[PDB]
């Protein structure tokens, strides 16, 4: 294995409906996802054209900027690839049920 | 104060002040300036085309809501009414390539045979020449070159035995207008003409475009004929006729009117419906009918029709050329 | 067949990923393989008026 | 150069009525007046074919004759907005018309009056105590069999 | 984006596709059982050693059965997702030559 | 019938019609499927070997 | 509100109406005329008096 | 006649749909009238006796 | 690989503990006290009833 461990988040991301989203919610039946980030491309900063690098941190709702953490699993590189293998037969066997 | 009313002055001079001024005519000259920043302001025309560049195509303003470009871009914007031109109405044609030979003289009047199969995707469209040779010195020497094995256009029209007996023929056959644009494709070309509209051609650099007809068919009306007014406009017509020896093609030149056209069409004819009514048939129910008038366009009197040549395959042909057309087709009229 | 339940074609700040979604579209549409897509061509693919 | 035309109604349509009149978005309807603001009374044929008296085809040819056309472009829930046909323009239509005939490019197409049904050439509007009738467009060819046919 | 070609065949304009996908809910649950001497010597107070030894059982107890329901929550998540991913993988036979 | 990707959609996500019950003495049909961790790849092409 | 009573009468429970008006739209229009004369000689500039 | 005058606003009242209900006609197609007030007796002050 | 999606500690810890109590049976009786307000809380019949009004509504029950 060219690793034998990989690196990955250590808590989830979140998700909160709270502000603009709330009153469209109470009024609408409506709620926008980053209605910040709706805001500031509609009225906050109009005719600005579109980039990946200018929008990656807006589609980055997630793992960007959380903790790294060791996590164990064996990987294989297969050409350009790097791809990790695992079996969870353990966590069914020790419950006594089918994998 | 109270806020003027609902409308706002000074807000509603801003948006009438663009739509006030009209086009320029009636310039004063001065054999001392002889030209004029003005005087060529009123004689440029404003060409619509491009170099195909985002800021080069605002400079010639094809960019603009009216039905023709006006140059500059919002500068000398608005006006709208000048001298009404109306911009072509082009049309595209699928043919077999087999059934149009590609030396036609881009110009030419097309005409379209309607089809009786549903749901096709290709079309069968007719020069003056093919139509010669469909129907059955000159055009025969002449079309036999451009068009060997008359068959294939005989496979396009199946019921021509039927149509021409129960003249019926013309009613298929729709006016289309003059070429334009031909692209030379190996199975299926692409054929643009243009239906009503000032004939002009799509060329990057331009060139005059002239309809062009055999002058064994075309004959002067007019001329035939010899106070009378001299008017501005002069038309063009074909008549599809149904003679004894067979259906029959012409075009013919006159600034009369329709009225007037219709009788000195029937005094042309008059002798050969006299033959046709005594040689071969008398009378029968469908058979009646003798043939069909229809209007191809107004071109400019006093002008227009030049004779040339069509040369193509070491032979040439004596053709007549009309400038200045304007396509314009109606409906065929029944003389008898 | 079933075209279109819940597309809107409202004008949205769309964001730009680099990942190529155009490799699978007209085999897909024309067979099917979404519930809800919508096909337009021309005029209509401008963004619509508010 | 100004052509649209805004029909203003006077109470709301009904969200039904909606639905059936934005079905026949694409296709001419003759106009009384050729201004710019305008009634519910003048658009479509109900004056000239009507329930309550007897209805002619050379009447109604006469008027589609002297008439001025005009094409549907947008229904509201009360306004209708349309652009007035004129010459030296070129015009999209689209063909809804209850009984279909086939149309073809490079043809002549003709606006004779219906023959066919009421029901194939009316909406009724029950909000505004109206129905609006649409002439029907065939083309030619097609239009003369029809009337020597029918006659 | 499409070709320009030089032959007859008539052109695609610009063209744009519109597609909607939407979420799908999951749920889970597990149950326990607590017998009821555990739950009201738990909730009583102990006046003897030996009461005060089955108190500390039946605190055990209690415990230990929250934290089986717990662990059945986790084991359950991450079944949830390997059965989503199992639904729709579809087959390699089928996907080789499809892809 | 139906679409090509909607048939390879339903193979692995949906249950196919009535399969065989699985270490019972005789084979029954199955209504309800918790351990039921099978798949069928017959009932595509209705070809059997 | 309502009232409280000692007769028979079923209670009337808490009642609340909720009520909807709509906008209407009005459209007005003038049309004026202006020469071509007029139109035309503003915007030469004239010479003489 | 008693007091043969009155007195009377001058200028109209306006309305514009400026931010939040610009982004909500956008993406939502209807409009609120008064969002910052919706949003500060829904958010800002709640719990609050109309 | 953080904690989890439903984490048994802050439920458990709760909405456990109210669901738990059962209610009291069996409490002993001491002859030196005679009374506490314990053997209240076994004896108590909570009935149904109030005062209208906001405050004692909520006291009731």
């Amino acid at each position: 294995e060219a690793d034998n461990q990989i690196m990955g988040p250590s808590s989830y991301a979140s998700f909160v409906v709270r502000g603009e989203n709330l009153v469209t919610a109470v009024s609408y039946g409506r709620v926008m996802r980053t209605f910040e980030h709706f805001m500031a491309r509609i009225v906050d900063s109009p005719e600005k054209a579109g980039s990946t690098k200018s929008d990656l941190p807006a589609v980055a709702a997630g793992v960007e900027d959380q903790p790294r953490v060791p996590i164990s699993a064996a990987v294989i590189k297969l050409g350009n690839h790097a791809v990790a293998v695992e079996s969870l037969q353990k966590m069914y066997n020790d419950t006594q049920s089918p994998y | 104060m109270k806020v003027q009313g609902s409308v706002d002055r000074r807000r509603l001079q801003r948006r009438i002040a663009g739509l006030l001024p009209p086009p320029a005519r009636r310039l004063n000259i001065s054999r001392g300036s002889e030209f004029t920043r003005d005087v060529r302001g009123l004689v440029e025309e404003h060409a619509q085309a491009s170099s195909l560049s985002a800021a080069a195509v605002w400079r010639a303003g094809l960019l603009a809501p009216g039905e023709v470009a006006v140059a500059g871009g919002g500068s000398g914007g608005g006006s709208f009414s000048w001298s009404g031109w109306r911009p072509p109405v082009f049309g595209d044609f699928l043919i077999h390539a087999s059934s149009f030979n590609n030396a036609e003289a881009t110009g030419t009047p097309l005409f379209q045979f309607k089809q009786s199969d549903p749901f096709s995707g290709v079309d069968a469209v007719f020069t003056p020449l093919s139509l010669f040779i469909l129907m059955n010195g000159g055009l025969t020497r002449m079309a036999n070159l451009l068009y060997d094995s008359p068959a294939t256009l005989a496979d396009l029209v199946p019921d021509f035995g039927r149509l021409v007996a129960d003249r019926r023929f013309h009613n298929f056959i729709t006016p289309v207008g003059p070429l334009v644009e031909n692209i030379k494709s190996t199975y299926l070309n692409k054929i643009t003409t243009v239906v009503h509209g000032p004939v002009v051609s799509k060329a990057i650099p331009r060139s005059t475009v002239k309809v062009t007809v055999p002058q064994e068919a075309f004959v002067d009306l007019d001329a035939w004929l010899s106070l009378q007014p001299c008017p501005a406009d002069a038309r063009l017509y074909v008549a599809l006729t149904y003679e004894e020896a067979g259906p029959r093609f012409t075009f013919f030149q006159s600034s009369r009117g329709h009225c007037q056209i219709m009788n000195i069409l029937r005094i042309y004819y008059s002798p050969s419906i006299m033959h046709r009514y005594a040689v071969v048939q008398p009378l029968h129910i469908e058979e009646l009918t003798f043939g069909a008038v229809a209007c191809l366009g107004t071109f400019s009197a006093t002008d227009g029709w030049r004779r040339s040549a069509f040369n193509y395959r070491g032979s040439s042909l004596p053709v007549v050329e009309i400038d200045s057309f304007y396509s314009n087709v109606s409906d065929w009229e029944v003389i008898l | 067949m079933a075209s279109n339940e819940g597309v809107e074609n409202r004008p949205f700040p769309y964001l730009t990923v680099d990942a190529d979604l155009l490799s699978n579209l007209r085999q897909s549409a024309a067979e099917g393989l979404f519930h809800s897509f919508d096909l337009l061509v021309g005029k209509d693919a401008r963004e619509a008026g508010i | 150069m100004d052509l649209k035309v805004v029909v203003s109604l006077s109470s709301r349509l009904y969200t039904d009525e909606i639905a059936k009149m934005q079905q026949r978005i694409g296709c001419i309807l003759p106009l009384a007046s050729t201004h710019g603001t305008q009634n519910v009374q003048g658009l479509g044929l109900g004056q000239v074919y009507s329930l309550e008296t007897v209805p002619d085809y050379v009447s109604m040819y006469n008027y589609l004759s002297d008439c001025t056309l005009a094409v549907l472009d947008e229904v509201s829930v009360d306004s209708l907005i349309l652009t007035k046909i004129v010459p030296g323009q070129t015009y999209a239509i689209k063909n809804k018309y209850q009984p279909f005939f086939q149309w073809h490019g490079t043809g002549s197409l003709s606006v004779m009056p219906p023959v066919f049904g009421r029901e194939h050439a009316t909406v009724k509007l029950e909000s505004n105590d109206v129905d609006i009738v649409f002439p029907m467009v065939l083309p030619t060819p097609i239009a003369e069999e029809v009337l020597q046919k029918i006659l | 984006p499409t070709i320009a070609h030089g032959d007859g065949r008539r052109p695609s304009k610009q063209r744009t596709f519109i597609v909607v996908k939407n979420c799908h809910k999951h749920h889970i649950s597990t149950e326990m059982e607590l017998s009821m001497l555990d739950l009201e010597i738990l909730h009583s107070i102990p006046e003897t050693p030996v009461e005060y030894a089955e108190y500390v059982g039946a605190v055990k107890t209690v415990a230990s059965a929250l934290q089986f329901g717990v662990d059945a929550l986790e084991r359950g998540l991450i079944n949830t997702v390997l059965s989503v991913k199992l639904r729709h993988a579809p087959p390699m036979f089928i996907l080789q030559t499809l892809a | 019938n139906r679409g090509l990707y909607n048939m390879v959609n339903e193979y692995s996500q949906r249950l196919g019609g009535h399969p065989a019950t699985s270490n019972t003495e005789v084979q029954f049909v199955v209504i309800a499927g918790t351990d039921v961790f099978l798949e069928q790849p017959c009932s595509f092409l209705q070809e059997a070997f």
